[PDB]
C-alpha cells in the first residue's frame, strides 16, 4: 500500500502539509456560529458567481449529524462529505453501543480526532476543512458550539466564524456579541448573525443562509424570504 | 528506493490547491464542449466529438453520452478511457441499491457515490486523479427533472442549465441570458444546439461532429423515456432549428 | 481420537496460618494404575515470598507454572524490581488461565504467601480462572476426603463448648506452625489409606517474612 | 490427530552409581504383523546422551532428525561444541519436550513415549521420561508401554529409592536390564528377541551394544502341560 | 525526498530535533514536585476572547493517582492520553493494583519512535506526567518525543521554558510545601506570559496521595493570584 | 447459586448466597458473588465462576474508561449493554453467564438483567441461578414498593434463605447490599445455618423442621 | 554527501554514511566502562543529567541472571535492543534448559543490527551496548556497534571521551585480568579506568552507576548510597 | 420470545406482540416490548433465538436512521422491508445464522397506504393484509380467514385482535402474558395502553 509520509515536520517546526490545508480553508467561503440563551444560529455564504443552480438539489452548507447535531464547514466541499459521513455512522454507533444519543462535546471530539489522524498517518493528505457543530445535549437546554480545524485541535466558543474574510467577521463579533448577557431570543441571535454576514456577503439575496437550532430535536432552516426581511430590517436601521 | 520517483498526487499547494485537480481541469478545458439544459418536462443532453474523421464510423460510436440507468444518464468531458472506469462502477452502483430496496436509485446519491471515489484519488492511495468531468441528466419521484456535474475534486453541484469541457465561461454566458424558468424541452433543445453553434472551434456545427440525447415524460403516461439520438434523427433537429 | 488431557493423580493442601502459610503436597506422579515417579516435586518456589501448585494434568500443571514464574520475572523487568505481591500474582493467574477458557488448562491451582500486611495468605483457582482467597483449601484427587476434616479441625464447625449443648459455638483461637504441620501430616497419611493415587512422600513448602523452607516425609508406597 | 502405524514397543532405563542404562528391542511392528526387524530405537546424540523412542516409526525418524539438526545448529559459532558448550542431556529432554507439547496443544501430536538418558558436565545422571502428551517425570527406573507394568517392578527391586543409587553397580545394573528384557520376549506380543542397548557412565564414556539376543530362556516345563483341564493324554 | 527516520551527520534524527521545535511554539505548562503533592500548571493562551477558555483541557487525568499536563501541537496528545489510560486501567485489571508512575510514562514513552515508511512522523508534543505511588512517592517526569524521559524535581516547558527554567533552578528546595509550590507556579508562569495572568487564561492542578488528582476550580486559582499578589507586594 | 436484586423507593437491595459446587460436592462454603464495579455500581455472578468473574471484572475496566474520557460515571443502562455486547462477541461459544447489573444514576436507581445469549432486561426485580424459583415465591408475596430499608434488606436475606433451604445447590451464607444515592453500602455476611434457626424462632416459620 | 539519505546507499569509496552518522551518535553519549577478569566482568557507567532539578538518565540494564549491558547514545534503542536480547536468554532457558551463552547473544545483536543497515526505510540503531555476562564459559565482555560488528575484549570503554579510559586499561590489561576472587579491587580498576575520561566533573553519589556478574555472583546493579564506597 | 400477530386495515397497520420473556423454567418479564420503531412511519416486530433478536432489531434500526439523516428521508416501508430480508438472506448462509422473524408495519405517505411485510429468519418475505409468525397462525388464521376486510376502521381491526389473542389465550398451552398492541398510521406511531 502506498505509505508515503505527505505529512512531516519541517527544520522550524511547521507542518507545511496542515498549515496549506488551512489555507484552502481561507479559500472557503465564510461560515459563523452564535449561541443564544437558548439557541444556536450557524450562518453560510453562498458565492453568487454560481448562477443557474438549482438550489432544490445543490447540497445545503449545513448538515445534520443526528436530529440535535449539526455540523457546517469551510474548506474543500468534496473532503467535508467524508467527515459527515463518518460523524453519522459514529452518531449511529454511539446510540447504538451507550443507549445515549452523543454530546455535541463527544462528536466533536470525534471529527477533530479524524482530522488529527489524517496529519500523521501514511498516504493520507490533511483535510482541507473546519468545522462549526452546534447543538444540544440530550436532556440539556444550555447551547453548544464547537469548531474543528485540520490538526485536529478543538475548542468551545461563544461566537465564531470561519472561511473567507473570517477575520472580518470575527472583529464584528468581538465587539457586538456581550457574554454577560447573550441574544435573548432567537431573532436577536439570528439577527446578529446576518448582520455579521453583512460585513462581507456582498449581496443579501441568495447568498445568506440561516439555520437555527433550538433544545430538544428542534432544528429549522430559513427561507429566503424570511432572511430578506432581516436584511431589510438591518440597512433601514442602518440608514441613520 | 523508490521515494525518488513519487511526483506525491495527493498533496496542497502553498496557497491550498490541489496540484493534479488543477491540472487534470486544466486537460477537461481542452475537451469537447457538453451542455446540459433542465426543462419542466424533461432534460437535454448536448455533446460535440472532437475533431473528427469521415473514416469513423459514427452510428455504432459512443464518447460523450453513456446510459447508467434506465431513468439516468451521463455527458462526458476528459478522458474518454477515464469515464469508462467510473461509468460501469456507477452502473453497478444503481443495481446494488435496486437489489437491495427494490427500487431505482435516487439521483443524488448515484452523484454522491461517484464524487466520493473521485474524491477519494485526491486524498489517499498516491495515484493520480480521474481526468473527467461529468454531466447527470436523470429523474427520480422525489426530486423529478435533476441536472448535475461532478469534476476531478469529487465536488460536485446543481444546476439548472449547465456546460463542462471547452469554452464553459463563453458558454455559460450564453445560457444564463436566454434561459427562463417556465421552459420547455424543445425550447431547451433549441438553446443547447445554439450554443455549442456559437462556442464550437469548428467552422459549422454538422450532425455527425454532434451526439444528442433526451429524458423525457414524454412517454405514455406516467413514466420516463430515455432516448439517445442517432445521427440521422440529430441531422433533422439540426434542420428543423434551423443551424443548417 | 486423540485425547490431548490426561490425569496424573496427586492430591495438594493449603493453609494459611496468622503471620505463616503453608503449602503441601504428596510426591506420587501416575498414570492409570502405574507409577510414574515416588518422588516428582509439584509444589515450586517461584520467587518473590510465593509457593505454586498446579494439580491435576502434569503437562499442563508444569506449563502453567513456568508461565507464572516467567511473568514475575518480567514483572520485575517492566517495574524497576517491585515485588509482586500475593494478590498480584493471583490476578495475573486468573488471565493466565482465562487465556485458555477454550482449551482450558487442566488444573486446580493453589498458591501461598504472606499478604502486604504480613498475614498468612491462601488463593486458590479452578481450571478456567475463577478464584478467591481462602484460609483452608485441598485440592486434586483426595480434596473430598481432606476438606470435611479441616472444616472440623481448622474452623472448627459443627463443634461447640461442653456443658452449653449447642449454644456456644467452639472459639476460632489461631493456629501456630506445628500445630497446621500436625493437621497436614495426618490429612495425608489419612488420605493415603483410602486413595490409591495418594502415597510415596509428601513435600510441604512453609512462608514466613524470614523466607521459603521445605519439609520432607515419607508416605507409604502401596 | 492420528493413529500409530509402524510402532516401536517398550524402551526401559535405570540409573545406576557411575551412570545410567537404557534398553530398547529392534523390532518395528504392523499391528500385529512383526514387519521390520532391524530398527534402531536407541538414538546417541553426541558422547554423553542416549534418546530411546517408543510408538510411532514414522514420528520417531522425524525426531532422529530434529536431534542430527539439533547437532549441527549447536556447532554454528560454537569453538567451545566440543567442550562446555556442547549438548547436554538435560538440553536435549527439554527441546523434545517442548516439541511434544507444542503439539499435542495443536492437535497433532507425535505419537511417541520418549526416555532420555545420559550424564550432565557435572557428572549428574539424567533421566526423564516424556510422551505425546507432553508430560513429563523422573525416576531412578524408567520405562514405556509393557515396560512400565513389567520392567519396573523387577528394575525397583534393584534400585527402590534414590538412596539406593550408589550401592547401584554398573554389572548389577545391566543384569537387571537384561532380565527385564527377557521378561518382555516370554510376555509381550508385541516384543522381539533381539535388542539394543546403551550405557553412558560419568568415568567410561558411551557404550552402545547392537545385536543383543534374550538368552537362557525357560521353555523345557511346556512338556509337560498337557490340555485345558482334565485331558491326561 | 528524503528518508523519515533519517539520521543527520551529527547524529540526531531530523524529525525528532523538528518536532522539538515545534513544542517551542506551545504554550507554557510548569510542574513543580514536593514531599505533600506534586502541582502542574498550564498557559490556556485563547486565541479570542469568544473562545470560551473551560473548554481548554492542556492539563488531563490519567488516573487518580497520575495526571497529565502537555505543550505544543496538542492534538497528537489525545491518542498519547487514550494509551496512558487505557495502560493504567489495563495493569489494574492484570495486577489488582495502581500502576507505578515511571512505568506509565514508559509505556507512553514506547510510541515515541513507532514512526516510519506505524505513524508517518513523531508526536509534536511534550507531556509533564506527575503522579504518585507507593515506591518511589510523588514523582514528576517529562517525556519527550524522542522516547526519551527524564524525572524532575521541577520543569518548564514550552515558549517560556528556559527562562522559567533557570527561575525554576533558584526557587526549587527539598523542603517546599503543597501552598508555596501553587504560589510558585503562578508566579512563574505570569512572568512568562504574554497577556496578564488570571483564573480564565491560567490552569492549576494538583496530586496529593489522599485526594489523588485534581484540577483546581477558578474561584480556587482566583483566591491564590489574590494570595500572590499581596505576598509580592508585601516587600 | 441463587441470586436477587429489586428496586424499590429507597434505591436497590441486593442479596445472594455463597455456595459453589463441582458435581454434588461442595467446593466453597463462602464465595463473593457480588463484584463492586464502582462505589455506585454492582454486578450479581450465577453460572461458570470463571465467566462471571472475568467478565464483570473487564466491564468494570471498561467502565472506569468511561469516568476517565467523560469526567463522568456511567449509566447503568450503559454498562449493562457494554456487557450484553461482550457476550455476543462469544456467541454459542459456551460461556455461561447470568447477572444483574445494579445501581444508581440520574435516571434515577437502575436494575438490568444480562446472560451469556446476549438478553438484556430492565426491570423492577430479577432473580436468577438454580435456586431463583425459591426466591421469587418469597419476594412476589412480600414485595412493596413501600418497602422501609429495614424490612427490604430483611426480605431479600429471607428470599435467599427459602432458596439456601430447598436448593441443594444453594447456600453457605448469605451477602447483603443496598444501593444508594450515595453509593451502595455492604450489610454483612449471614450464615445460613445460624440465620435459619433464628428465623424459624422468631418468625415462625419452617415448622415442619425440628430444632 | 549525495550518498547519505538512507541506508540503502553506498558512497563511491564503499561506505555507509547513515550507519557513520549512528556511530557519531555513540560518541556524543556519556562515556562507559566495560572490563573483566577470569571470575568477574564489571560495568561502570557515568550517567548524565539534564539540569539539576533533573535525574541522572540510567545507563545500564539487566538482561538475565547471569547478563546484562550498559548503553551509549540513544536511550530508547537500547530498551529495543536489551527487550530483543531478555526474550532471547529467555528463548533459550524455557526451550532447552540453558543459559544463553554470551557469544551467541552477541550473534544475535549483531544479526538484528545487520538487517535495519541493508533495508530501504528502516534506520540502523543509534546506540553502543557494552554487554557483560557470566556462562559456561567463564567471564565475558562484548562491544557491540550498529554496524553490526560486535567484539568480544578484556576491557573497553565507549562514549564521549572514552579514549582516556581505553588507554588506560591498554595499559593495566596484565594487573586487572588477575583480580580473581575479589570484586571490590575489580570495580575499584574500573572506577580508576572511567575517571581518565572525565574532564569539569567528577564522580558523585548519584552519577556514577555500577554493575557486575561473576562466579557465585547473579548480575547486580548499584546506584545511589551502594556506591560511595568506592567514591 | 413467542407470539407475535399483524393486521393491515384500511388506514392502518396493528400490530400485537406478547410480553412474557422466559429463562429456564421462570418468567422472568411481563411486560416485555418485542419491537423497534424503524422510522417515524415504520415499525418492526421480531420473535426468535434469545438475544438475537433485539441485536438484529436495533442494528436494522440503527441502519434505517442512519439512512434517514443521510438523505433527510424517510424510506418507502416496502424500501424497508426489502432491506431486511437482504440480510436475514444474507445471515442464513453465514457461520452463525441469526434466528430472527419479523412482521414490519408501516404506512406510506407517498401512496397513503398502510403496508404490512411478513419476513422469517431463512429471508422469506410476503405482503400481507394479516400475517403472523411460529404456531401463531395456526390459532388465528382461520378467524382472519371468517372476518378480515379491506375496508375494515381501526376499532374494528382491534377488536377483531382481542377475537385471536382470546383464541390463543384458550387454545395454547403456552402463558405468554396477554401482547402489547401498536398502532402504525399517517400520524405515526402510538400504543394502546389498555388491551
Ligand atoms: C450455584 C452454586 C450453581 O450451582 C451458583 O450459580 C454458582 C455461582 C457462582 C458464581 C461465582 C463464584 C462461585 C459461584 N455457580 C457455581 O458454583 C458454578 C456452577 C457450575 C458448575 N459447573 C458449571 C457451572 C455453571 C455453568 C457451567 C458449568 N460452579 C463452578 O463454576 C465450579 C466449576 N467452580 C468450582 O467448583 C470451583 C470454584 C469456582 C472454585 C473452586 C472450585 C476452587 C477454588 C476456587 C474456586
Ligand atoms: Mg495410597
Amino acid at each position: 500500500g502506498y505509505d508515503r509520509a505527505l505529512s512531516i515536520f519541517s527544520p522550524d517546526g511547521h507542518i507545511f502539509q496542515v498549515e496549506y490545508a488551512l489555507e484552502a480553508v481561507k479559500r472557503g467561503t465564510c461560515a459563523v456560529g452564535v449561541k443564544g440563551k437558548n439557541c444556536v444560529v450557524l450562518g453560510c455564504e453562498r458565492r453568487s458567481t454560481l448562477k443557474l443552480q438549482d438550489t432544490r438539489i445543490t447540497p445545503s452548507k449545513v448538515s445534520k449529524i443526528d436530529s440535535h447535531v449539526v455540523l457546517s464547514f469551510s474548506g474543500l466541499n468534496a473532503d467535508s462529505r467524508i467527515l459527515i459521513e463518518k460523524a453519522r455512522v459514529e452518531a449511529q454507533s454511539h446510540r447504538l453501543t451507550l443507549e445515549d444519543p452523543v454530546t455535541v462535546e463527544y462528536l466533536t471530539r470525534y471529527v477533530a480526532g479524524v482530522q488529527q489522524r489524517y496529519t500523521q498517518s501514511g498516504g493520507v493528505r490533511p483535510f482541507g476543512v473546519s468545522t462549526l457543530i452546534a447543538g444540544f445535549d440530550p436532556r440539556d437546554d444550555e447551547p453548544k458550539l464547537y469548531q474543528t480545524e485540520p490538526s485536529g485541535i478543538y475548542s468551545s466558543w461563544s461566537a465564531q466564524t470561519i472561511g473567507r474574510n473570517s477575520k472580518t467577521v470575527r472583529e464584528f463579533l468581538e465587539k457586538n456579541y456581550d457574554r454577560k448577557e447573550p441574544p435573548a431570543t432567537v431573532e436577536e441571535c439570528v439577527k446578529l448573525t446576518v448582520r455579521s454576514l453583512l460585513e462581507v456577503v456582498q449581496t443579501g439575496a441568495k447568498n445568506i443562509e440561516i439555520t437555527v437550532v433550538k433544545p430538544d430535536s428542534d432544528i429549522v432552516a430559513l427561507s429566503s424570504e424570511e432572511i430578506n426581511q432581516y436584511v431589510t430590517q438591518i440597512e433601514q436601521e442602518k440608514q441613520e | 528506493g523508490s521515494r525518488r520517483y513519487d511526483s506525491r498526487t495527493t498533496i496542497f499547494s502553498p496557497e491550498g490547491r490541489l496540484y493534479q485537480v488543477e491540472y487534470a481541469l486544466e486537460s477537461i478545458s481542452h475537451a469537447g464542449t457538453a451542455i446540459g439544459i433542465m426543462a419542466s418536462d424533461g432534460i437535454v443532453l448536448a455533446a460535440e466529438r472532437k475533431v473528427t474523421s469521415t473514416l469513423l464510423e459514427q452510428d455504432t460510436s459512443t464518447e460523450k453520452l453513456y446510459k447508467l440507468n434506465d431513468k439516468i444518464a451521463v455527458a462526458v468531458a476528459g478522458l474518454t478511457a477515464d469515464a469508462e472506469i467510473l461509468i460501469n462502477t456507477a452502473r453497478i452502483h444503481a443495481q446494488n441499491y435496486l437489489k437491495t430496496y427494490n427500487e431505482d436509485i435516487p439521483v443524488e446519491i448515484l452523484v454522491r457515490r461517484l464524487s466520493d471515489i473521485k474524491q477519494g484519488y485526491t486524498q489517499h492511495g498516491g495515484l493520480r486523479p480521474f481526468g473527467v468531468s461529468f454531466i447527470y441528466a436523470g429523474y427520480d419521484d422525489r426530486y423529478g427533472y435533476q441536472l448535475y456535474t461532478s469534476n476531478p475534486s469529487g465536488n460536485y453541484t446543481g444546476w439548472k442549465a449547465i456546460s463542462v469541457g471547452a469554452n464553459t465561461s463563453a458558454a455559460q454566458t450564453l445560457l444564463q441570458m436566454d434561459y427562463k424558468d417556465d421552459m420547455k424541452v424543445d425550447d431547451a433543445i433549441e438553446l443547447a444546439l445554439k450554443t455549442l453553434s456559437k462556442t464550437t472551434d469548428s467552422s459549422a456545427l454538422t450532425y455527425d461532429r454532434l451526439e444528442f440525447a433526451t429524458i423525457r415524460k414524454g412517454a405514455n403516461d406516467g413514466e420516463v423515456y430515455q432516448k439517445i439520438f442517432k445521427p440521422q434523427e440529430i441531422k433533422d433537429i439540426l434542420v428543423k432549428t434551423g443551424i443548417t | 481420537q486423540f485425547n490431548p488431557y490426561g490425569d496424573n493423580g496427586g492430591t495438594i493442601l493449603g493453609i494459611a496460618g496468622e503471620d505463616f502459610a503453608v503449602l503441601a503436597g504428596d510426591t506420587r506422579n501416575i498414570t492409570d494404575y502405574s507409577i510414574n515417579s515416588r518422588y516428582e516435586p509439584k509444589v515450586f518456589d517461584c520467587g518473590d515470598n510465593i509457593v505454586m501448585s498446579a494439580n491435576g494434568f502434569a503437562a499442563d500443571g508444569d506449563a502453567l507454572v513456568k508461565r507464572f514464574k516467567n511473568s514475575v520475572k518480567w514483572y520485575h523487568f517492566d517495574h524497576n524490581d517491585k515485588k509482586l505481591s500475593i494478590n498480584s500474582a493471583a490476578r495475573n493467574i486468573q488471565h493466565l488461565l482465562y487465556s485458555r477458557r477454550f482449551f482450558p488448562y487442566y488444573v486446580y491451582n493453589i498458591i501461598a504467601g504472606l499478604d502486604e500486611d504480613g498475614k498468612g495468605a491462601v488463593y486458590s483457582f479452578d481450571p478456567v480462572g475463577s478464584y478467591q482467597r481462602e484460609q483452608c483449601r485441598a485440592g486434586g484427587a483426595a480434596a473430598s476426603l481432606i476438606m470435611p476434616f479441616l472444616d472440623n479441625q481448622v474452623n472448627f464447625k459443627n463443634q461447640y463448648e461442653p456443658g452449653t449443648n449447642g449454644k456456644v459455638k467452639k472459639p476460632l483461637k489461631y493456629l501456630s506452625v506445628e500445630e497446621v504441620i500436625k493437621l497436614v501430616r495426618d490429612s495425608f497419611t489419612s488420605a493415603t489409606e483410602r486413595h490409591i493415587q495418594v502415597g510415596d512422600g509428601l513435600e510441604i513448602l512453609i512462608v514466613t517474612k524470614d523466607g521459603v523452607r521445605k519439609e520432607f516425609y515419607e508416605l507409604k508406597r502401596d | 490427530t492420528q493413529q500409530p502405524i509402524v510402532t516401536g514397543t517398550s524402551v526401559i532405563s535405570m540409573k545406576y552409581d557411575n551412570g545410567v542404562i537404557i534398553a530398547a528391542d529392534n523390532l518395528g511392528s504392523y499391528g500385529s504383523l512383526l514387519r521390520f526387524n532391524g530398527v534402531e530405537r536407541l538414538i546417541p546424540v553426541g558422547d554423553n546422551t542416549v534418546v530411546g523412542i517408543s510408538g510411532d516409526i514414522s514420528d520417531m525418524q522425524h525426531i532422529e532428525r530434529l536431534l542430527k539438526d539439533l547437532v549441527t545448529e549447536n556447532a554454528y559459532d560454537n569453538p567451545l561444541a566440543d567442550a562446555e558448550e556442547a549438548l547436554e542431556p538435560s538440553y536435549i529432554f527439554e527441546y523434545l519436550a517442548t516439541v511434544m507439547y507444542q503439539r499435542r496443544s495443536k492437535m497433532n501430536p507425535l505419537w511417541n513415549a520418549i526416555i532420555v538418558a545420559g550424564v550432565q558436565s557435572n557428572g549428574d545422571q539424567f533421566l526423564r521420561y516424556v510422551n505425546l502428551l507432553g508430560v513429563t517425570y523422573s525416576s531412578p527406573t524408567l520405562a514405556t508401554g509393557f515396560g512400565a507394568h513389567m520392567a519396573n517392578p523387577l528394575l525397583r527391586k534393584v534400585v527402590d529409592r534414590e538412596s539406593d543409587i550408589p550401592k547401584t553397580t554398573v554389572q548389577v545394573a545391566e543384569e537387571a536390564i537384561v532380565n527385564a528384557m527377557r521378561v518382555l520376549y516370554y510376555r509381550d506380543a508385541r516384543s522381539s528377541r533381539n535388542f539394543s542397548l546403551a550405557i553412558i557412565d560419568k568415568n567410561t564414556g558411551l557404550t552402545f551394544k547392537k545385536n543383543l539376543q534374550v538368552e537362557n530362556m525357560k521353555w523345557d516345563f511346556a512338556k509337560d502341560i498337557k490340555g485345558y483341564g482334565t485331558q491326561k493324554i | 525526498d528524503r528518508g523519515v527516520s533519517t539520521f543527520s551527520p551529527e547524529g540526531r534524527l531530523f524529525q525528532v530535533e523538528y518536532s522539538l521545535e515545534a513544542i517551542k511554539l506551545g504554550s507554557t505548562a510548569i510542574g513543580i514536585a514536593t514531599k505533600e503533592g506534586v502541582v502542574l500548571g498550564v498557559e490556556k493562551r485563547a486565541t479570542s476572547p469568544l473562545l470560551e477558555s473551560d473548554s481548554i483541557e492542556k492539563i488531563v487525568e490519567i488516573d487518580r493517582h497520575i495526571g497529565c499536563a502537555m505543550s505544543g501541537l496538542t492534538a497528537d496528545a489525545r491518542s498519547m492520553i487514550e494509551h496512558a489510560r487505557t495502560a493504567a486501567v489495563t495493569h489494574n485489571l492484570y495486577y489488582d493494583e495502581d500502576i507505578n508512575v515511571e512505568s506509565l510514562t514508559q509505556s507512553v514513552c514506547d510510541l515515541a519512535l513507532r514512526f516510519g515508511e506505524l505513524m508517518s512522523r513523531p508526536f509534536g508534543v511534550a507531556l509533564l506526567i506527575a503522579g504518585h505511588d507507593a515506591d518511589d512517592g510523588y514523582q514528576l517526569f517529562h517525556a519527550e518525543p524522542s522516547g526519551t524521559f527524564y524525572r524532575y524535581n521541577a520543569k518548564a516547558i514550552g515558549s517560556g521554558s528556559e527562562g522559567a527554567q533557570a527561575e525554576l533552578l533558584n526557587e526549587w528546595h527539598s523542603s517546599l510545601t503543597l501552598k508555596e509550590a501553587e504560589l510558585l507556579v503562578l508566579k512563574i508562569l505570569k512572568q512568562v506570559m504574554e497577556e496578564k495572568l488570571d483564573e480564565n487564561n491560567a490552569q492549576l492542578s494538583c496530586i496529593t496521595k489522599q485526594d489523588g488528582f485534581k484540577i483546581y476550580d477558578n474561584e480556587k486559582t482566583a483566591e491564590l493570584i489574590k494570595e500572590l499578589k499581596e505576598k509580592e507586594a508585601a516587600e | 447459586t441463587t441470586t436477587l436484586a429489586f428496586k424499590f423507593q429507597h434505591g436497590v437491595i441486593v442479596a445472594v448466597d455463597s455456595r459453589a459446587t463441582a458435581g454434588s460436592y461442595i467446593s466453597s462454603l463462602r464465595m463473593n458473588k457480588v463484584i463492586e464495579i464502582n462505589p455506585y455500581l454492582l454486578g450479581t455472578m450465577s453460572g461458570c465462576a470463571a465467566d462471571c468473574q472475568y467478565w464483570e471484572r473487564l466491564l468494570a475496566k471498561e467502565c472506569r474508561l468511561y469516568y476517565l474520557r467523560n469526567g463522568e460515571r456511567i449509566s447503568v443502562s450503559a454498562a449493562s449493554k457494554l456487557l450484553s455486547n461482550m457476550m455476543l462477541q462469544y456467541r454459542g461459544m459456551g460461556l455461561s453467564m447470568g447477572s444483574m447489573i445494579c445501581g444508581w444514576d440520574k435516571k434515577g436507581p437502575g436494575l438490568y438483567y444480562v446472560d451469556d445469549n446476549g438478553t438484556r432486561l430492565s426491570g423492577q426485580m430479577f432473580s436468577t441461578g438454580s435456586g431463583n424459583t425459591y426466591a421469587y415465591g418469597v419476594l412476589d408475596s412480600n414485595y412493596k414498593w413501600d418497602l422501609s430499608v429495614e424490612d427490604a434488606l430483611y426480605l431479600g436475606k429471607r428470599s435467599i434463605l427459602a432458596a439456601a433451604h430447598r436448593d441443594a445447590y444453594s447456600g453457605g451464607s448469605v451477602n447483603l447490599y443496598h444501593v444508594t444515592e450515595d453509593g451502595w453500602i455492604y450489610h454483612g455476611n449471614h450464615d445460613v445455618g445460624e440465620l435459619f434457626w433464628k428465623v424459624k424462632e422468631e418468625e415462625g416459620s419452617f415448622n415442619n423442621v425440628i430444632g | 554527501n549525495n550518498y547519505d539519505g538512507d541506508t540503502v546507499t553506498f558512497s563511491p569509496t564503499g561506505r555507509l554514511f547513515q550507519v557513520e552518522y549512528a556511530l557519531e551518535a555513540i560518541k556524543q553519549g556519556s562515556v562507559t566502562v566495560g572490563l573483566r577478569s577470569n571470575t568477574h566482568a564489571v560495568l561502570v557507567a557515568l550517567k548524565r543529567n539534564a539540569d539539576e532539578l533533573s535525574s541522572y538518565q540510567k545507563k545500564i540494564i539487566k538482561c538475565d541472571e547471569h547478563m546484562g549491558l550498559s548503553l551509549a547514545g540513544l536511550a530508547p534503542d537500547a530498551r529495543v535492543l536489551s527487550n530483543y536480547l531478555r526474550q532471547q536468554c529467555n528463548y533459550s532457558s524455557l526451550v532447552f534448559n540453558r543459559k544463553l551463552a554470551v557469544e551467541r547473544a552477541g550473534h544475535l545483536l549483531c544479526d538484528k543490527a545487520q538487517k535495519n543497515t541493508q533495508s530501504y526505510g528502516g534506520r540502523p540503531y543509534g546506540v553502543g551496548l557494552l554487554i557483560i555476562g557470566y556462562d559456561k564459559s567463564g567471564a565475558h565482555l562484548l562491544e557491540f556497534q550498529p554496524s553490526g560488528n560486535v567484539t568480544e575484549l578484556y576491557g573497553t570503554a565507549i562514549g564521549a571521551r572514552s579514549q582516556g579510559a581505553k588507554t588506560y586499561l591498554e595499559r593495566t590489561l596484565d594487573t586487572f585480568i588477575k583480580i580473581d576472587g575479589n570484586p571490590d579491587e575489580l570495580i575499584k580498576a574500573g572506577v580508576e579506568a572511567i575517571s581518565q575520561s572525565l574532564r569539569d566533573e567528577s564522580l558523585t553519589v548519584d552519577n556514577l552507576s555500577i554493575a557486575i556478574v561473576g562466579k557465585d555472583t547473579p548480575f547486580t546493579i548499584y546506584d545511589g548510597e551502594a556506591v560511595a564506597k568506592y567514591i | 420470545m413467542d407470539i407475535i400477530l399483524g393486521i393491515r386495515v384500511q388506514d392502518s397497520v396493528i400490530l400485537a406482540s406478547s410480553k412474557a420473556v422466559t429463562r429456564g423454567i421462570s418468567v422472568l418479564k411481563d411486560s416485555d416490548d418485542k419491537t423497534r420503531q424503524l422510522s417515524p412511519h415504520t415499525l418492526m416486530s421480531f420473535a426468535g433465538e434469545a438475544g438475537d433478536t433485539v441485536q438484529f432489531a436495533e442494528y436494522i434500526q440503527a441502519n434505517i436512521q442512519l439512512y434517514s439523516i443521510r438523505e433527510d428521508y424517510e424510506l418507502s416501508p416496502q424500501a424497508v422491508s426489502s432491506f431486511v430480508r437482504q440480510e436475514l438472506a444474507k445471515s442464513i448462509r453465514s457461520r452463525r445464522p441469526y434466528q430472527v422473524n419479523v412482521l414490519i408495519g408501516g404506512y406510506d405517505k407517498k401512496k397513503n397506504k398502510p403496508e404490512l411485510y411478513q419476513i422469517d429468519y431463512l429471508g422469506t418475505k410476503v405482503e400481507l393484509p394479516y400475517g403472523a409468525h411460529g404456531y401463531s397462525g395456526f390459532y388465528t388464521f382461520s378467524l382472519l380467514d371468517h372476518h378480515y376486510r379491506p375496508d375494515m376502521t381501526t376499532e374494528e381491526g382491534l377488536d377483531l385482535l382481542k377475537l385471536c389473542v382470546q383464541e390463543l389465550e384458550k387454545r395454547m398451552p403456552m402463558d405468554f402474558k396477554g401482547v402489547i398492541v401498536k398502532i402504525v398510521d399517517k400520524d405515526g406511531i402510538r400504543q394502546v395502553d389498555d388491551f
